[PDB]
RNA sequence: UACCCGCAGAAGAAGCACCGGCUAACUCCGUGCCAGCAGCCGCGGUAAUACGGAGGGUGCAAGCGUUAAUCGGAAUUACUGGGCGUAAAGCGCACGCAGGCGGUUUGUUAAGUCAGAUGUGAAAUCCCCGGGCUCAACCUGGGAACUGCAUCUGAUACUGG
RNA sequence: UUAGCUAGUAGGUGGGGUAACGGCUCACCUAGGCGACGAUCCCUAGCUGGUCUGAGAGGAUGACCAGCCACACUGGAACU
């Protein structure tokens, strides 16, 4: 069911006392098609060993990110250690703005309709994790209706 | 010194938020009055209390849901260095309608969708998001 | 004098001519004080072809301003079409 | 009704002639950051009332000389 | 102002069938659909961004003939217009006329129905349109001129049609060799292997 | 960078100078050859790279690589030079224009005819 | 002349760039730090997917490229929209004129602010609906916009007097 | 990495002149005016409606089209 995207393979390098002893790593993020997404960071001494890996620490420890129909709520930024970011909702039908690390984390994340950009540093693992920082801090109109004491269409 | 009486409001009520105060309390004044009353209506507070007779007191009583803080975001918008008056069209639209910002027009203060529906500007204090 | 003449703004071979109310002394495409109407000259059937506003230009005619060749044909034409 | 402006006085240190520091509000057209710029108008006036301090009501007339094309209509604040 | 090639290249090349041939023989049968054209065709690399992209967009390209320019500036009417741009870009690509034609059958393929409206045989409206790339409109009759309704490879195309499956926003009637454009098509009733956020990604980079 | 120093001292901005200057904006300027000399690039390279140096229109003196595989250029023939900087040699900055009005094409080269001035084979 | 009609024949009508990554597109042969390519990282020293040739392909197409020039990407002059312990960056430290900002209560004024109207922002262009040239480019009708300026009329929360 | 500038110069009164106000031009007097909100000085530039780009704020720019200004071999002067 869940789909899953690679994103990067580095080639991390660690010397020894013989020469270097070259690994590598993987980016996976995987997520149902809703607002239920996990990344995932794997790091072995072969390429699919580290992927299979990363997609077993992406299976489990997911999010629940409540949603629209196929967009957000509001305009958010998010930071997280190397960057900050920002993605917007967007009208109905409009393609998903974004690219690198941030368009494949946003389509598995079935968001279908934003509008991102990606400020500061952009190493794949920084732009994903404050990405994944957007949408938890991301809330929808029946949470902030609860939250505040009213009703949504007192909110409007 | 005290060179905006609004944003140490302000700030009062972000870090006590942020560091799970209950009761916080600052000088008060006609505008921070005004303030809270909005607040207090459309829900960041549970209720603001003036006490004092020549000198008061304004306390906030701050909500809580599932121990995370109500307020999740405020800010200036007209700070004194540099001042935001803004027409009808030009109006915000803060968290996409889900958050709130207060608006001081020709009558008195309330929330920019009081200010859009009564159709008049005026001057952008805070984004209580 | 002010004028009510025919502005040649169109393309090869198809021309379409706005009438203005304009000085003698300037170009053809030049300023002009107002602009009052248009007249296609090969406007097809069943469409309208020329739209001249005889109030303004009625009242320009009054206020001095003289008349020319072409839009004088023209009114004398939306006058019998009517 | 008139159009007429109002401005402090820096000098009247030549005869019959004033010169007025209208002090106006203006926008900044990119910061926003209301800045104050005050422009300097030769003021023409009669039998010199006026001194350094004064807050002048001026109007425009025609050009009574060179650099010199604002008469006034009334005086507040004529003192310190 | 065309793509004169080999189609078999294009329809391997992408690997799904464009429908670039009529349907006597099985398009599997007709080429080695299998492997990918050229020399290097039995190797499938993890495709890469920039290319999933373009294989939807020259997928749709090369199903409806239209070349770059012609294709952007469909990109910027659909984006112009009101509502859902890729719903607006297949409704421009499906309001081509020769797209029309093909549809309503009276020529084989689009290619067909290309070289039947540019030879001067398809009367819109009772007028002699020489375009492949009339815009048609809703409540709009499409017919066949008397000098083209005598040709073999019309009638052909007719029966090759009515063995395919039939568009349903048109109207046909092919004993007068006519129709009408009954009212523009909606996403749903084309095909769903056409997708469409990756064509408006790719032109809105 | 509060808005009273931006009014008081405004945000200078990013102003830069054309890596080709003795263009002079012109896409192709024409140069006579004083001198045609090989010269041996910066390491870690190892070849005999051709530049001419030329006198161009402009009073200006440059000198300017020779492209393509062999050339035919001596002293006292115009040519015209391009722009584009060749990476490995200290200090040119201009590509000669292959083709162009006395420099003529490679000999029998069949593929990227259009940048080495070579008619069409038959 | 636009346009329409008749004639005879697939005849008279396809090229350019690229294929190591960025960037869609790979194998052989000729070279051997030579010849050369290069927009950056780098290639070439005897199995070169990077140079030259062939075959294949990819992209554009009556155009394709190389150069020049602007903007974007450049949040890399940041008002929207940056930073200052160690990455470039806090004057050696204080006093202080101009300048910038200014606690709190009331009253007035209404300058800034906001709101309605009036005048105006030439037409062309840009945009929204529409019409025509068989379609498009193009031509064109109506409309808002023309983020402004000024005047009158209000409102008084903020800022100012 | 230009801090001083200005002698008809800033103003007054009288005369003259101009289609018209005005140091526009003179006589006489006052000693002023401009300047860190950039005067003076140097280098570049026709300006605008716009055009290109930009999501937008902006950046660059002023080809065709339209408005305004200036010039008609170079430097002047007046007539009709
Ligand atoms: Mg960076
Ligand atoms: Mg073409
Ligand atoms: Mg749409
Ligand atoms: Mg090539
Ligand atoms: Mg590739
Ligand atoms: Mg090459
Ligand atoms: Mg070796
Ligand atoms: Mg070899
Ligand atoms: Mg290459
Ligand atoms: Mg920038
Ligand atoms: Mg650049
Ligand atoms: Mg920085
Ligand atoms: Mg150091
Ligand atoms: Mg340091
Ligand atoms: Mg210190
Ligand atoms: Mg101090
Ligand atoms: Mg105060
Ligand atoms: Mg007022
Ligand atoms: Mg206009
Ligand atoms: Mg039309
Ligand atoms: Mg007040
Ligand atoms: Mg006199
Ligand atoms: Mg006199
Ligand atoms: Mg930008
Ligand atoms: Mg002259
Ligand atoms: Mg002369």
């Amino acid at each position: 069911e869940l789909q899953e995207k690679l994103i990067a393979v580095n080639r991390v390098s660690k010397t020894v006392k013989g020469g270097r002893i070259f690994s590598f790593t993987a980016l996976t993020v995987v997520g149902d098609g809703n607002g239920r997404v996990g990344f995932g960071y794997g790091k072995a001494r072969e390429v699919p060993a580290a992927i299979q890996k990363a997609m077993e620490k992406a299976r489990r420890n997911m999010i629940n990110v409540a949603l629209n129909n196929g967009t957000l709520q509001h305009p958010v930024k998010g930071v997280h250690t190397g960057s900050r970011v920002f993605m917007q909702p967007a009208s109905e039908g409009t393609g998903i703005i974004a690219g690198g690390a941030m368009r494949a984390v946003l389509e598995v994340a079935g968001v279908h309709n934003v509008l991102a950009k990606a400020y500061g540093s952009t190493n794949p693992i920084n732009v994903v994790r404050a990405t994944i920082d957007g949408l938890e801090n991301m809330n929808s109109p029946e949470m902030v209706a609860a939250k505040r004491g009213k009703s949504v269409e007192e909110i409007l | 010194s005290m060179q905006d009486p609004i944003a140490d409001m302000l700030t009062r009520i972000r870090n006590g938020q942020a560091a799970n105060k209950a009761a916080v309390t600052m000088p008060s004044s006609k505008l921070k009055v005004a303030i809270a009353n909005v607040l207090k209506e459309e829900g960041f507070i549970e209720d603001f209390k003036v006490e004092g007779d020549t000198k008061p007191e304004l306390e906030l009583t701050l909500k809580y849901f599932q121990g995370k803080a109500v307020v999740e975001s405020i800010q200036r918008v007209s700070r004194p260095g540099l001042r935001i008056y803004k027409r009808k069209d030009e109006l915000p639209k803060v968290m996409a309608g889900l958050g709130i910002a207060v608006v001081s027009t020709s009558k008195g203060v309330m929330t920019d969708r009081a200010a859009r529906q009564a159709g008049l500007g005026g001057e952008i204090i805070c984004y209580v998001a | 004098m002010v004028t009510i003449r025919l502005a040649r703004h169109g393309a090869k071979k198809r021309p379409f001519y706005q009438v203005v109310v304009a000085d003698s002394r300037n170009a053809r495409n030049g300023r002009f004080i107002e602009r009052v109407g248009f007249f296609n000259p090969i406007a097809s059937e069943k469409e309208e072809g020329t739209r001249l506003d005889l109030d303004r230009i009625a009242h320009w005619v009054g206020q001095g301003a003289t008349i020319s060749d072409r839009v004088a044909a023209l009114i004398k034409e939306v006058n019998k079409a009517a | 009704k008139i159009r007429t402006l109002q401005g402090r006085v820096v000098s009247d240190k030549m005869e019959k002639s004033i010169v007025v520091a209208i002090e106006r509000f203006v926008k900044h057209p990119i910061y926003g950051k209301f800045i104050k710029r005050t422009t300097k108008l030769h003021v023409h006036d009669e039998n010199n009332e006026c001194g350094i301090g004064d807050v002048v009501e001026i109007r425009e007339c025609r050009p009574l000389s060179k650099t010199k094309s604002w008469t006034l209509v009334r005086v507040v604040e004529k003192a310190v | 102002a065309r793509y004169l090639g080999p189609k078999l290249k294009l329809s391997r090349r992408e690997g799904t069938d464009l429908f670039l041939k009529s349907g006597v023989r099985a398009i599997d049968t007709k080429c080695k659909i299998e492997q990918a054209p050229g020399q290097h065709g039995a190797r499938k690399p993890r495709l890469s961004d920039y290319g999933v992209q373009l294989r939807e967009k020259q997928k749709v390209r090369r199903i409806y003939g239209v070349l770059e320019r012609q294709f952007r500036n469909y990109y910027k009417e659909a984006a112009r217009l009101k509502g859902n741009t890729g719903e607006n870009l297949l409704a421009l690509l499906e309001g081509r006329l020769d797209n029309v034609v093909y549809r309503m059958g009276f020529g084989a393929t689009r290619a067909e129905a290309r070289q039947l409206v540019s030879h001067k045989a398809i009367m819109v409206n009772g007028r002699v349109v020489n375009i492949a790339s009339y815009q048609v409109s809703p409540n709009d009759v499409v017919s066949i001129r008397e000098k083209a309704k005598k040709q073999s490879r019309v009638k052909a195309a007719l029966e090759l049609a009515e063995q395919r499956e039939k568009p349903t926003w048109l109207e046909v009637d092919a004993g007068k060799m006519e129709g009408t454009f009954k009212r523009k098509p909606e996403r749903s009733d084309l095909s769903a292997d056409i997708n469409e956020h990756l064509i408006v990604e790719l032109y809105s980079k | 960078a509060t808005v009273n120093q931006l009014v008081r001292k405004p945000r200078a901005r990013k102003v830069a100078k054309s890596n080709v200057p003795a263009l002079e904006a012109c896409p192709q300027k024409r140069g006579v050859c004083t001198r045609v000399y090989t010269t041996t690039p910066k390491k870690p390279n190892s070849a005999l790279r051709k530049v001419c140096r030329v006198r161009l229109t402009n009073g200006f003196e440059v000198t300017s690589y020779i492209g393509g595989e062999g050339h035919n250029l001596q002293e006292h023939s115009v040519i015209l030079i391009r722009g584009g900087r060749v990476k490995d040699l200290p200090g040119v900055r201009y590509h000669t224009v292959r083709g162009a009005l006395d420099c003529s094409g490679v000999k029998d080269r069949k593929q990227a005819r259009s940048k080495y001035g070579v008619k069409r084979p038959k």
